[PDB]
DNA sequence: CGCAAGGACCGCATACTACAA
């Protein structure tokens, strides 16, 4: 009866990469963007900081930093491949710091379903870095993915 | 017999890697496990080595304070032995027999096995606390309710000895159950956020009865002096988790330390023909513990200094306390320092 | 609006030094961590250096605060150098100094929230040359001398592997097997290849003396010095750093064209040093490489545009 | 057991440094050795042997070995030791069978006489002691944590009991830091000028006041290592420490090292070569380092008279290492992983 | 000692089955043989589940969906491709059904894939998993080592 | 305007029960 984060990040990482292939078959340049910024995201992460990155793929997304809501970005609406790409990644990675697996699921997100950038903005250091700790992980295992099947 | 009894507390300075039997299956040195359980285990037969082999050693430079006396090898055995001392002597300076007290406490050497048999027991060294990396925090302790049974199990078995019934009924006062995967958590490890106390790679819910670890603690400072080994003891108090007996079961097998060593050529700047091999380590800051009994001596014509059961505990009492050892394999490489605390 | 995306008294804290309030001294820790986001009007908070050049006054006024926060750390720069050079001098090393003929940058595709970075010293943020660059061009720079003067003879030798890397080429390629010609890069390739596992079969070549500088290097020689997958190197390799006398006065960074990026000026000293780990001699030989290789060829990318060249 | 005298080692880096661990298929791809259950970085003393023995042996072999101020001929002297068997002993060291006399007095003997008998140093872990933080105001303090403070005053003991000196114990007793976990007892220099803050990194914290401990550490370093802090004035490094939790710390250890993105790139091309493309992670430079060896006395049978008691041992290994420059770790010749060696006691 | 004699038996027949495929051509056999031996290295360091998604990942094709089955070896191009994808399936063969119904080791993981029966299931289920792994790659890789190529 | 480690080496050699009963 007990899983370790290690099933749900997989089971996790499994069904947002999944969820790409099935809807943007035909988009195979949306696919590659899409696993080239898995790629690179980690790098960034490590450079700068979680919410620098948070802050950069809101910023390519042409949206303000201030106020966020993971919640209300729907993918579709953005019109460009990279604008489109941006908008999945960083809706998957706000999603798992936010919910987790699942309520259900051993593991259920960190921000206690809080906007992880506003969490970042008003918490202490040792919250940001296990948070940042989490993103890695979960990055790790969905470039595995995404290189792996897209 | 075993008419008294001495608990020893080990702890780990440096990774300790007592080396198992063949070396077989994908690990190639694993350490010493028992196939009933799982758990890590130090069995008796190195301690008794190693403590033979510091006594002796310790005897040979006459620093033993044999009731703040200093017994000196040779006078003792001219005194005891009388008319044929001399001629064990000889055979003292050839290293084929051992000195008075050492032969007396822990037995003869090979060549002499055949007079009495040695006047203390030395069990298998058992886990107590295991430390384990944490999100929160860091470096939990861990243990489980199956390691407190065995610790009521042995102090029951103190109690034949010594009838120390207050011991049984402190032990007999802790008593919890977490049952898959709540723990019981100090509260430096609880998570900022409600509960969820994050270990290794798991996520389990705190439970609200940490009156039973305190509980806990104070036996800490009844068994292990007052220092929890040279810490303080309250420090400790904070970082201390229970959890389910799986779970501790899955962290004593998949986070020993594992290393891989090689073997460079002299002059070919590479690995050479098999050079190449992979190593278990328990981890540092381990807390094993056991137990040592002590009979009649058996020993023909004994020293008066030495006659009876309280003089020997008194003996290794003094002698072990606060001291350090080297334990296992891989010494030269600083693996096996532990405290020993008596 | 130059909002910052960190918790908000570090977010106030890096808005008061970065109007020229305070004297935060570790360039790096300032342009990694407290990246002053820039939301100019009429856009959403970019991050480009160039929103960054608008928040100061002007280009000059960001070049000056850059040097100024690069020429705060003297003291501890002087003290490293010294370090350095007690070091080099311990382990008897050759060591030499040349110039930048042209602007440098070295790293520029390490990814960062800018869309350009150099490879800034994590301690100091004086700019430096890492010895694997070194290394590489050293043996880039060999490859393309042998394979200039005796392309022939090495072409015709290893038969078989120039047919590998045809037909390897012409699969990545997409094309015919036989439409791969046989160029002076076909012939890098096969050289590489040799230097590469297929490293046992070199010894039928090893009799060419390549004519670097004014020494005649056997290709035995190449392969002693830089090291095999079988043999490690005897020549080590340090880094270069800036000498901080130059830096001084002589400012060290500057800017280089609305995409801008940082750069090392022209006419900067750079240390270099060269090691012989073993009894081999060939510390001599692998200077006079390494002196060309900067001279001819240079390190650094962008290295097609003058950049990074190497005077005496 | 065995052991009567001990020497601290310590060790700083001038150049970053990599202690292989594997490869993983982490965002890392080439790792660097750490505790498990800390988290904190840390060289075995396996690969610290290996080093110290390579080294010796390239030393003696060379000749230039000077033990008692007289070099210690591979051949002439184990001429007298083994006697008769001199001649099988030489040939086979030429052959690169077993290693040199002295080598195999000290380090114990080589991979084909293994089981010929034991060594007589036990050169231990190199557990972290200052780690290099960059800092806002000021630069490049050397932080610490109290859980090191601890294990220090371990080894102190531990040093103590083999040279039955309590002195060790009296100096280090009175260390005892309880610092919260936002809070630092920082020296002056690093301290911003303002209310009484510190901003390491991404962390801005109060700072605490106290005194009568950071001094008390520089006490310390000055006891072992000379005094002079790897050649730097001892006044500089007290003027610059910086102490903090354990959170934090681990926090630090775990996104302030160095991260590189080397490749390789194809000639052909003149790019980069299919899957060339990997990141190295490396500690910082001006990373203070510490582990301790131990000495006990020689078993090899017929020792040379030189070599008898610990107390040569010692002096022999302090003469030969101290203040010298070794290499540690990969990427030997790529310029990665030299350090600058003191010892003590 | 039944689990060994199957183990063993299993280990051979895919060894062999091995050898068939490209017996003359060295450069499967060799990167075989490689494969094998370096394979128990990565489960130690990253677990099970990591280990198959990167034999997963170095499998050169869309690879939609996740199948134990299918995925034929010899359709891979590249000789290291085709090498990866027999490695593969023997893993997920043994976990998934061993030799058989009638076999001594039925397999754990009742016929399922590998990879998603470890997505959805329990820890103690992932322990075995990768005990028996591990044990069945140390027979392979002597067997793989003695006789191929 | 994109590129995304990969092979080497994969425990060797030695010890391999003694004396009483």
């Amino acid at each position: 009866d007990i899983r370790e984060i290690e099933q749900e990040r997989a089971s996790f990482a499994f069904k947002v990469v999944s969820d790409i292939k099935d809807k943007y078959s035909q988009n195979k340049k949306v696919q590659g963007k899409y696993s080239s910024y898995a790629e690179k995201a980690p790098t960034i992460i490590l450079n700068n900081g979680l919410g620098a990155t948070l802050a950069f793929f809101l910023s390519k997304l042409e949206k303000p930093i201030d106020d966020v809501d993971y919640k209300s970005i729907n993918p579709e609406s953005f019109g460009n491949a990279e604008n489109i790409a941006y908008a999945f990644l960083y809706k998957h990675l706000s999603t798992w710091l936010a919910e987790g697996n699942g309520k259900d699921s051993a593991f259920s997100g960190l921000t206690n379903g809080e906007d992880p950038l506003k969490y970042i903005m008003e918490k202490t250091a040792i919250d940001v870095a296990i948070s940042t700790e989490e993103a890695l992980s979960i990055l790790n295992w969905i470039k595995k993915f995404a290189k792996a099947m897209l | 017999m075993f008419e008294k009894a001495v608990v020893f507390g080990l702890y780990s300075i440096t990774p300790v890697h007592a080396g198992s039997g063949a070396e077989l299956s994908v690990i190639d040195l694993p350490i010493q496990r028992e196939r009933h359980t799982g758990f890590p285990v130090i069995w008796g037969q190195s301690l008794k080595g190693v403590l033979r082999s510091r006594f002796r050693q310790l005897e040979l430079d006459e620093k033993i304070e044999v009731e703040s006396q200093k017994w000196k090898w040779k006078e003792k055995t001219k005194e005891v032995l009388k008319e044929k001392a001399d001629e064990f002597i000889k055979k003292v300076e050839e290293r084929k027999r051992d000195p008075l007290l050492t032969e007396i406490v822990f037995g003869p050497a090979t060549d002499g096995a055949s007079e009495h048999a040695g006047a203390v027991s030395v069990g298998d060294a058992k886990i107590l606390l295991f430390p384990v990396r944490s999100a929160k925090g860091v470096f939990a302790f861990v243990t489980s309710p199956i390691v407190i049974q065995r610790l009521k199990e042995d102090f029951e078995l103190v109690s034949e000895i010594e009838n120390d019934i207050e011991l049984k009924q402190i032990l007999s006062r802790f008593k919890v159950e977490l049952s898959n995967n709540e723990t019981i958590a100090g509260n430096a490890l609880i998570l900022n956020g409600e509960n969820k106390v994050i270990l290794e790679d798991i996520v389990l819910k705190v439970k609200s009865d940490s009156n039973v670890i305190e509980n806990l603690v104070e036996v800490l400072k009844t068994l292990f002096g007052d220092n929890f080994f040279g810490k303080p003891i309250e420090s400790i108090k904070e970082r201390i988790a229970i959890v389910s007996d799986d779970v501790f079961k899955s962290f004593t097998r998949f986070s020993t330390e594992i290393v891989a060593r090689v073997r460079i050529d002299a002059e070919k700047g590479t690995v050479a023909r098999g050079g190449l091999w992979y190593e278990e380590f328990l981890p540092s800051d381990t807390l094993m513990y056991s137990l040592i009994a002590v009979g009649s001596p058996k020993k023909e014509n004994l020293p008066k200094e030495v006659d009876n059961t309280q003089k020997i505990v008194n003996v290794l009492k003094v002698t072990f306390n606060n001291a350090f050892l080297q334990i296992g394999g891989d010494e030269t490489v600083g693996k096996g320092f532990v405290k020993v605390r008596a | 609006v130059v909002k910052y995306p960190v918790n908000s008294e570090l977010a106030n804290y890096a808005e008061k030094f970065w109007k020229k309030e305070l004297a935060i001294y570790n360039l790096s820790l300032i342009l990694n961590k407290m990246t002053p986001f820039v939301k100019r009007r009429s856009e959403s908070y970019k991050s480009s250096l160039s929103a960054v050049k608008e928040i100061f006054k002007n280009v000059d006024d960001f070049q000056n605060f850059l040097n100024s926060v690069l020429r705060r750390s003297l003291d501890e720069y002087r003290v490293f150098f010294e370090n350095y050079e007690r070091l080099f001098n311990s382990f008897s090393s050759k060591i030499f100094s040349m110039r930048t003929k042209s602007r440098l940058v070295v790293g520029l595709g390490d990814e960062s929230v800018y869309e350009t970075s150099i490879r800034l010293h994590r301690n100091y943020g004086v700019p430096y040359i890492p010895g694997s660059a070194l290394k590489g061009v050293a043996k880039h720079y060999a490859f393309s001398i042998l394979a200039r003067e005796n392309g022939d003879e090495i072409l015709r030798i290893y038969e078989s592997v120039k047919e590998d890397l045809k037909a390897r080429i012409a699969k990545r390629d997409k094309i015919k097997k036989n439409d791969v010609p046989e160029d002076y890069y076909l012939t890098a390739a096969v050289i590489q290849e040799l230097f590469e596992k297929k490293f046992d079969e070199l010894g039928a070549i090893r009799n060419t003396r390549v004519e670097i500088g004014d020494t005649v290097i056997s290709v035995g020689d190449i392969v002693k010095i830089f090291g095999t997958q079988k043999e490690e190197g005897s020549v080590i390799f340090f880094d270069a750093f800036p000498t901080p006398e130059q830096l001084k006065d002589k400012p060290n960074l500057e800017l280089d064209i609305p995409i801008f990026f940082l750069t090392v000026p022209a006419g900067v000293e750079f240390t270099f040093a060269v090691a012989s780990r073993d009894l081999d001699d060939l510390a001599e030989k692998a200077e006079k490489l390494l002196k060309e290789a900067l001279k001819k060829f240079g390190v650094g990318a962008k290295t097609s545009l003058g950049y990074g060249r190497f005077d005496a």
